[PDB]
């Protein structure tokens, strides 16, 4: 109920964008193969 | 000798299907 | 108020503040490592194994 | 000797015969509710 | 050095307990939500109008009920489609009539189950594994998508999405049943053939490899201490199985290859799977399964009954019966 | 076993019975399914389930309607039940057939076959026609 | 034959429109003839209401009600473009049908708009454009 | 009273499922 | 009345159902690059 | 005869067009092909709906799919749904059948006789997949086109004919779009929508002139980021994210294209404005109210009060009140609130549906819209047998939108599993291990003990 | 149905859609004449 | 005349598609044969234009 709600976008928009800048992070170097 | 284990599946197989496509040419 | 057409459901515009420090707040936790770099050195690989 | 491709060619096309027949008298004849 | 590459050391690391990844980073946090959520309300929960006309279903233990009846409920038909969170309820107890957490539930399952499909791809990334488990998982996404989400798009309603629960389960299988006869759509036919096949082949081949073992043994200790972790020796005899599946059947119908055996296995229940979750997807949109209902007519023209004429009396049951007070007018459009 | 005895059917209002040729209950289904049978299916109405096609129904119309010279009568005038006003604007007819394209290109013996087909087919099946979802 | 399903032509004794049909053609013996009076007394019927539909758009115009100016041009005046299409035989009669469409398509976009003098302006001149319509056929 | 009993059915499932999962036998190769 | 709608598209497939492995056939003999 | 079996490539003859791989005229006459058909098939089928057409039953009850997009463009269209002409149906299907003569010669010459590889002669179209500032060029060529080809509707909506709107005064009919609309905040207002119930997230344009109007945005961006892709570069960021190999752009567009799969497919059970419903019968929401209207008529001419008529559960028979407020037909109807249809909104208010206008003004042509619309409700049967699926076998059919909803959303699916396969291999084959585990070199033995 | 002047061509149409269908079955019987090699 | 000159249309497809992709699979024939087979599409697409010259003369 509008306190609630800014609660809610914060934590969305922390783990999404972990995930947008976690794979921009270099991750197909990310391989058992080399590096 | 397999003439016997085969036949004995193939010449029923036909048979029927001589039947099955007289069936879809028969109406009411 | 649910059907209203407004952008990313921002119905105050206090959210939009959330928004932006939350994208912003590891952005510039990326850009303490990726940002900064030498955004003109290539390579003819599929996958580039460049830096850190 | 025939070649095994021009033998599953034509049994392959018979069944086709067979079956689009079967499809056919779902739409004619008995059993299609006309 | 930096505080992020750091970060992304830890989060992509094998060494942890449970590997993370970038997919739990949007798993975990999902699906908390939806369990912490779920044990609650299926617990403790009041009850909810679920066909709109206020006339509230219990599905929660404190209201008397047990394991089988008691499901967390779908939402309101007076809601329907639209999207009710907490923030847009005007209170709790608003939220917990209308059928406010079947709502919460599934849209965080629906993303921490793609999310946990995806976190699947990402450590096969890291082993070295080559990549497709994620692929056969995606038969139960695909699968769980159609009744909670696709379903309830079509036809329109979170309502007539799918009861969590075990009663809840088969009011929603007989009422699919009476409104889109799933039984005679062909692809409902080709996941019972997916699952019987499955469970045939899961049988079958859990058979000759416990058939084939190799003395490794005494007749006092158990059968599996032959086996010791990561050894690189074969510990069944393929030759044996092949030989005795090659006289079960006949020769030609038996796999000596293991790698085009163990294939099969994963072809035939997924590939049972896709087809079965795109029948509910094409009946959410009310395509539905054959109707051979009058079909079979002598020459004068009466009506000569059929199997489907007595299944259509068994779907004529559910259908005059099914919600026996929502409706006002003679056709079940929804 | 389409006997003669059975394609026999009521003509006029005062009860005169003739037959009906072979093709006129054969184009008297399909005209019927393709024309009409969109709501008079089964003859049972969808958008008004009081004034059916049932043998019953059809007789205690203000004009009987039982006949076949009266069931193209109404095709080319439909009036009410109570047969007071007409409401050849909301049904399908010859009179108001420019509003609906589906009903342009009929012939006299055309409505003689669909109207062989509504009086000919609670003959055939007695419960079945009209008689709703009870009698599928 | 009584089941027979795909009996294009030798089944009915009338020609048909073609093979993939039920019905037989536009030709003669049908019941439907267009040249009758009441089907052109239907279509003008309309076009004599539409301008009384049409002078009362100004009076809630005068009003503050834009959604009623909105659907009264949609409400009855839905049966309009089916008859002037149909009443516009001849050449020049044809384009004058245009005339009115476009005077008429700017009362809806300024109702929507909510202008007020666009509605006004775009009203006279379809009510001098139905009156070019009516008065020529 | 009666659906005292249910509860602590569910909740002791989830703690076999937490020891299975953290606890677990450890397969070590030699 | 001799039902030339159904001989027509009888013939029609079996024309272009036997066009394509003719394309085949055609190049079997000829020994060309399949 | 190298090149074409395993012993030179490595993949088997069921993955045989995986060998098209790396080299290039083959792969440009299989793509060229392969468009070769899905030109081929539209013609074919047009032809084929054309000659199956019957003026008598409406455009959606004779089950056609193709000439119901172009009546939507507004070729040989009547006011109010009604087909005229269908020589200008003709037409159409002649030029999308003689053109895949030719589009099939260019698939029969550039994949039998042209060179394997274009990079040894021709090195304006020849490439390399690692290559980055070609493959922008390629996306940039090729988005210029897109961008071209939406102002094609705008030309045509403007200036050629004009279209077919349905929300048009006085009835349906070809109408020109005089003033689009060019509000970014309108146009954009819709793809940042929620895609919940009553928002509709890009499913409910509701007039013309923002699906006109929002064409040429599309043409805007298309063109200036074709011209963009072209000059530039991928940026350090983009370099250091993507996969840049032949598969890994193959998977790119397999996501892509089952989003677009889904629209379309949602589209078609929705939207009654870009799919008119004199075209391509009531839509799910729209058969719904429609029964509801028409037991409204029926027992309003008895007498009866129908605002104060008591339903049996509390609730309106006919007249209830939706969650936000506003009057709404009641029943399993009460869903379907947001149904907005050019023959029930004549009878709207602020407030919803207006008890005065229902009284009073309800006129014979939505008595004669509510009935048609709800004996053609989309429910029907893989056999083609409509109503509920406990209907008997008498009538046929199958509304056009439950064809398109669950075909191109069948197919949606399976394009983003198409996401997942080849991504999968993609991402690997770059890293080296999708021909499996090394025997000499196993990664899970050089790390910590397991925990 | 089709223009006057191709009503005699209505036979032909009508097998036309279904020949992508034969495109797809073209590939297989290609591939048992070459030996699936 | 359109009935004569479509039925002369559908007959020479009939007549290219067993020949061309057999000119074109085989190693030589279509090097050593082309100016015989290039008459044939340029007579096709002279077809199709004349077609479409009687269609819009007879409409
Ligand atoms: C994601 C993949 C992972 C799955 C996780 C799912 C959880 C994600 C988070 C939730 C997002 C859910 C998507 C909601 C889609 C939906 O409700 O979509 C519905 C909307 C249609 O909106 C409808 O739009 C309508 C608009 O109509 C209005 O406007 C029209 C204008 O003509 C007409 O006038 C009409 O009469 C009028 O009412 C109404 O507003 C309806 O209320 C509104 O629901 O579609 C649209 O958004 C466009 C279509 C979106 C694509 C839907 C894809 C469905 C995904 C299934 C995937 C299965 C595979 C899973 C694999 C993993
Ligand atoms: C336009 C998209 C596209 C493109 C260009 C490709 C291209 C390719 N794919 Mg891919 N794929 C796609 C979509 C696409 N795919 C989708 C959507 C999926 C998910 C189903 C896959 C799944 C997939 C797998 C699993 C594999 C490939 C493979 C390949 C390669 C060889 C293909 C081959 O020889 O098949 C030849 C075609 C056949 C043998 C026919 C297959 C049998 C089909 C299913 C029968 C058709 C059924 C029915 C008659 C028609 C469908 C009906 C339905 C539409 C309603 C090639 C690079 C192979 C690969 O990895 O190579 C690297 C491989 O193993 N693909
Ligand atoms: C969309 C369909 C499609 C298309 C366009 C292609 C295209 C191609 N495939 Mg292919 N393929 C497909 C589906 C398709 N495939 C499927 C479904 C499978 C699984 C069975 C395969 C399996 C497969 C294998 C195993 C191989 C190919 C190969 C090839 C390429 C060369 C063929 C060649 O040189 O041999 C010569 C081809 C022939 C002799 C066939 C002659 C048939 C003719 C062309 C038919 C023309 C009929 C048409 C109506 C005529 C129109 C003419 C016009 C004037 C009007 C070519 C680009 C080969 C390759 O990778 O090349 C390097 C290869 O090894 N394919
Ligand atoms: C996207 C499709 C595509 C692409 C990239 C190519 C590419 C190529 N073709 Mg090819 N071709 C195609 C389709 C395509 N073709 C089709 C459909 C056919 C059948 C007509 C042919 C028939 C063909 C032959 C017979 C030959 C080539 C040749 C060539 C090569 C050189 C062309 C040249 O001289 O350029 C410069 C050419 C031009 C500037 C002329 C362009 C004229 C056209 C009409 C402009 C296009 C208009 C417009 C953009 C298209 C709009 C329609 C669209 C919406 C679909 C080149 C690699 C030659 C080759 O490889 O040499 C051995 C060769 O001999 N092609
Ligand atoms: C067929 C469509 C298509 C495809 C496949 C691509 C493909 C690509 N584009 Mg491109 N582009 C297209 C159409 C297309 N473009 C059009 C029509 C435009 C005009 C609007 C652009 C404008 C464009 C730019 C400006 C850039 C790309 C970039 C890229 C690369 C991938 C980046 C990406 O997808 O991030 C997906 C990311 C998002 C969807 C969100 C990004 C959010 C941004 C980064 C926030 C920063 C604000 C920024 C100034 C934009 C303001 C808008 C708003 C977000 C505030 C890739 C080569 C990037 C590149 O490498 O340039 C060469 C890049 O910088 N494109
Ligand atoms: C089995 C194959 C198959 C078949 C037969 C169809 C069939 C169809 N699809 Mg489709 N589809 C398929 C697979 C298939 N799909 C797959 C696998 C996908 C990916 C999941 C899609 C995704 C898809 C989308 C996204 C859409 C369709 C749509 C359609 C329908 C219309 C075709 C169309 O829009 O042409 C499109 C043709 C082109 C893009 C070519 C260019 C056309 C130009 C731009 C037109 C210019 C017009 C202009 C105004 C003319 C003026 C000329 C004047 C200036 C002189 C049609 C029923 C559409 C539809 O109706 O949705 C319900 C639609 O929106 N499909
Ligand atoms: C050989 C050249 C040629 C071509 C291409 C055409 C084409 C056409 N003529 Mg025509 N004509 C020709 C020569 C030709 N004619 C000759 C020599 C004469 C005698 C002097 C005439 C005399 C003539 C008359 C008298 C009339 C026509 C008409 C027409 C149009 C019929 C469609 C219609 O009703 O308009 C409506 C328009 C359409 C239905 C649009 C159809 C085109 C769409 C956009 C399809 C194209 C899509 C795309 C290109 C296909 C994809 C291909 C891609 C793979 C590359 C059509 C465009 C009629 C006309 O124009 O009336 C308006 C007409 O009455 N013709
Ligand atoms: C393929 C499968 C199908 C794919 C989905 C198809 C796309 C669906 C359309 C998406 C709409 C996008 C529009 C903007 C979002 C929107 O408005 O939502 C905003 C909506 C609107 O939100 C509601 O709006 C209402 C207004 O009517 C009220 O104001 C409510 O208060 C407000 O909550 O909220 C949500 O739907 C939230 C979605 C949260 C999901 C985030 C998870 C995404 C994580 C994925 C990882 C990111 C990588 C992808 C990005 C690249
Ligand atoms: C357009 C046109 C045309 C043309 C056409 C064409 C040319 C087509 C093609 C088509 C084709 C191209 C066809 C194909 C066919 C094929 C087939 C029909 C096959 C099938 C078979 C089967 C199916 C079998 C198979 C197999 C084998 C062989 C072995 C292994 C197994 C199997 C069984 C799989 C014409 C001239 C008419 C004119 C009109 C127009
Ligand atoms: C026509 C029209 C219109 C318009 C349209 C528009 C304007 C559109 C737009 C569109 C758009 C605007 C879209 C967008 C999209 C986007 C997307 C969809 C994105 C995606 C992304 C991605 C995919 C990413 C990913 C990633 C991540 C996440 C991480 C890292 C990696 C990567 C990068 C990969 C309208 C509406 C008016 C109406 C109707 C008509
Ligand atoms: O909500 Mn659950 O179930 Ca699907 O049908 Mn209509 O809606 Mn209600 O009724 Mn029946
Ligand atoms: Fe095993």
């Amino acid at each position: 109920m509008l306190t609630l709600k800014i609660l809610v976008y914060t934590t969305v928009i922390f783990f999404v964008s972990l995930f947008i800048f976690g794979f921009l992070s270099s991750d197909p170097s990310r391989n058992p193969n080399r590096k | 000798f397999r003439w016997l284990a085969i036949h004995g599946l193939a010449i029923p197989t036909v048979f029927f299907l001589g039947g099955i496509t007289a069936m879809q040419f028969i109406q009411r | 108020t649910e059907g209203t057409n407004e952008w990313f459901g921002v119905d105050d515009l206090r959210l939009l503040a959330v928004l932006f420090l939350g994208h912003w707040a590891i952005l510039s936790l990326w850009l303490g490592s990726y940002g900064d770099s030498n955004e003109d050195e290539d390579f003819f690989g599929e996958i580039d194994y460049s830096a850190r | 000797r025939i070649p095994l491709w021009l033998v599953g060619l034509v049994g392959g096309l018979a069944v086709i015969t067979m079956l689009s027949l079967f499809f056919y008298g779902s739409y004619s004849g008995l059993g299609s509710s006309l | 050095v930096s505080l992020w590459e750091r970060f992304c050391a830890w989060i992509t690391s094998t060494e942890n307990r449970l590997y993370i990844g970038w997919f739990g980073c949007l798993m975990f946090p999902t699906l908390l939500t939806a369990t912490s959520c779920f044990i609650i309300a299926f617990i403790a929960a009041p009850p909810v109008d679920i066909d709109g006309i206020r006339e509230p279903v219990a599905g929660s233990l404190l209201y008397g009920n047990n394991i089988i009846s008691g499901a967390v409920v779908p939402s309101s038909n007076a809601i329907g489609m639209h999207f009710y969170p907490i923030w847009e309820a005007a209170s709790i107890d608003e939220w917990l009539y209308n059928g406010g957490p079947y709502q919460l539930i599934v849209l965080h399952f629906l993303l921490g189950v793609s999310a946990y499909m995806g976190r699947e791809w990402e450590l096969s990334y890291r082993l070295g594994m080559r990549p497709w488990i994620f692929v056969a998982f995606s038969a139960p996404v695909a699968a769980a998508s159609a009744v909670f989400l696709v379903y309830p798009i079509g036809q329109g309603s979170f309502s007539d999405g799918m009861p969590l629960g075990i009663s809840g389960t088969f009011n929603f299988m007989l009422v699919f049943q009476a409104e889109h006869n799933i039984l005679m759509h062909p692809f409902h036919m080709a996941g019972v053939a997916g699952v019987f096949g499955g469970s045939l082949f899961s049988a079958m081949h859990g058979s000759l490899v416990t058939s084939s073992l190799i003395r490794e043994t005494t007749e006092n200790e158990s059968t599996n201490y032959g086996y010791k972790f990561g050894q690189e020796e074969e510990t069944y005899n393929i030759v044996a199985a092949h030989g005795y599946f090659g006289r079960l059947i006949f020769q030609y119908a038996s796999f000596n290859n293991s790698r085009a055996l163990h294939f099969f296995l994963a072809l035939w229940p997924v590939v049972g799977i896709w087809i079965t979750s795109m029948g509910i997807s094409t009946m959410a949109f009310n395509l539905n399964g054959f109707n051979f209902n009058q079909s079979v007519v002598d020459s004068q023209g009466r009506v000569i009954n059929t199997w489907a004429d007595i299944l259509n009396r068994a779907n004529l049951g559910i259908e005059v019966m099914h919600e026996r007070n929502a409706h006002n007018f003679p056709l079940d459009l929804a | 076993d389409l006997d003669e005895a059975t394609r026999t059917v009521v003509v006029d209002n005062a009860g005169n019975t003739t037959v009906l040729t072979p093709e006129q209950v054969k184009r008297g289904k399909r005209l019927f399914n393709a024309t009409c049978g969109a709501c008079h299916v089964g003859g049972i109405t969808k958008t008004n389930p009081n004034v059916g096609l049932d043998p019953e129904a059809l007789s205690l119309a203000t004009p009987r309607r039982d006949n076949i010279s009266a069931l193209v009568d109404y095709i080319k005038n439909p009036t009410t039940y109570d047969g007071l006003e007409s409401i050849a604007e909301v049904h399908p007819s010859i009179k108001s057939a420019d509003i609906y394209p589906r009903m342009r290109s009929l012939t006299d013996e055309d409505l003689y076959s669909i109207a062989g087909h509504i009086m000919l087919s609670p003959k055939i099946a007695s419960e079945k026609w009209g008689g709703g979802k009870i009698y599928y | 034959s009584y089941s027979e399903g795909a009996a294009y032509g030798t089944d009915q004794a009338d020609k048909l429109y073609s093979p993939y049909s039920v019905y037989s053609p536009e030709g003669e013996k049908s019941l439907y003839k267009p040249d009758n009076a009441e089907y052109l007394a239907r279509k003008k019927a309309v076009l004599a209401e539409t301008k009384n539909r049409l002078q009362k758009i100004p009076a809630y115009v005068d009003k503050k009600e834009w959604f009623n100016v909105k659907d009264e041009l949609t409400r009855y005046m839905y049966e309009t473009r089916g008859a002037v299409r149909s009443l516009s035989s001849s050449v020049t009669q044809k384009e004058k049908a245009e005339v009115f469409f476009r005077a008429l398509e700017d009362t809806y976009g300024a109702a929507t708009l909510k202008k007020g003098d666009a509605v006004k302006a775009s009203n006279d001149k379809a009510i001098a454009a139905l009156d070019a319509f009516t008065a020529t056929l | 009273m009666e659906a005292l009993v249910y509860t602590f059915l569910l909740i002791g499932t989830l703690m076999v499922i937490f020891f299975a999962v953290f606890f677990r036998e450890t397969p070590r190769i030699l | 009345m001799i039902n030339w709608q159904v001989i027509g598209q009888l013939m029609s497939t079996a024309v272009i159902m036997l066009a394509g492995p003719a394309v085949i056939v055609l190049l079997a003999l000829k020994k060309g690059n399949l | 005869i190298a090149g074409r079996d395993i012993e030179s490539t490595g993949f088997a003859w069921w993955s045989g067009n995986a060998r098209l791989i790396n080299v290039s005229g083959k792969l440009l006459g299989a793509h060229v092909a392969h468009a070769g058909l899905m030109v081929f098939w539209a013609g074919a089928m047009v032809l084929f709906e054309v000659s199956h057409f019957v003026p008598e039953k409406p455009t959606y009850e004779q089950g056609f799919i193709l000439i119901q997009h172009l009546a939507t463009l507004g070729y040989g269209i009547g006011p109010g749904g009604e087909i005229t002409s269908t020589v200008p149906y003709f037409a159409v299907g002649v030029i999308h059948l003689i053109s895949s003569a030719i589009l099939g010669f260019g698939g029969i010459y550039h994949s039998l006789l042209g060179p394997d590889t274009l990079e040894e002669s021709f090195p304006f179209f020849g490439y390399d997949w690692r290559d980055k500032n070609k493959m922008t060029t390629i996306l940039g060529i090729h988005l210029c086109l897109l961008g071209l080809g939406s102002f094609l509707l705008v030309i045509k909506a403007m200036y050629l004919g004009g279209v077919y709107d349905t929300w048009a005064p006085g009835g349906g009919d070809v109408r020109y779009i005089t003033t689009p609309t060019l509000n970014p905040i309108v146009i954009f207002g819709y793809v940042f929508r929620s895609p919940f119930g009553g928002d509709g997230w890009v499913v409910s344009v509701n007039n013309m002139e923002d699906v006109i109007g929002g064409h040429i945005w599309v043409g805007i961006l298309c063109i200036t980021g074709g011209i963009w892709h072209i000059f530039t570069k991928p940026f350090a960021w983009a370099r250091r994210a993507f996969v840049w190999s032949g598969e890994a752009y193959l998977s790119y567009s397999l996501a892509a294209i089952s989003l677009m799969g889904f629209t379309a497919a949602l589209y078609s059970w929705y939207n009654n404005t870009a799919y008119p419903s004199e075209l391509y019968g009531p839509t799910g929401p729209e058969a719904s109210q429609a029964q509801a209207f028409t037991f409204l008529v029926r027992d309003q001419r008895l007498g009866a009060n129908v605002s104060s008529a008591q339903g049996p559960t509390g609730l309106g028979k006919y007249l209830m009140r939706s969650p936000s407020g506003e009057i709404i037909f009641g029943g399993e109807t009460m869903r379907f609130w947001d149904l907005r249809a050019p023959w029930v909104e004549p009878l709207r208010g602020p407030n919803g549906l207006d008890i005065n206008k229902i009284k009073n003004d309800i006129q014979p042509w939505q008595e004669r819209r509510a009935a048609e619309y709800m004996t053609h409700a989309p429910l029907g049967s893989l056999n083609s047998v409509g109503g509920v699926a406990t209907e008997i076998n008498s009538v046929n059919y199958v509304s056009p939108r439950s064809w398109l909803c669950c075909s191109h959303f069948f197919l949606a699916f399976f394009f983003l599993v198409g996401h997942w396969w080849h991504s999968g291999r993609a991402r690997a084959a770059a890293a080296g291990f999708e021909k499996g585990i090394n025997r000499a070199n196993e990664p899970v033995l050089s790390m910590r003990p397991i925990d | 149905r089709l223009p006057e002047a191709y009503v005699v061509f209505s036979p032909i149409v009508d097998v036309l859609p279904i020949i992508p269908v034969f495109f797809l079955l073209l590939a297989f019987v290609w591939q048992a004449a070459i030996g699936f090699r | 005349m359109i009935t004569l000159l479509v039925a002369l249309l559908v007959l020479i497809s009939l007549g290219l598609v067993v020949t061309v992709p057999v000119a074109l699979a085989t190693p030589g024939e279509w090097e050593i044969a082309k100016g015989k087979f290039n008459r044939f599409f340029q007579i096709w697409v002279f077809l199709v234009i004349v077609i479409a010259a009687a269609d819009g003369i007879s409409s």
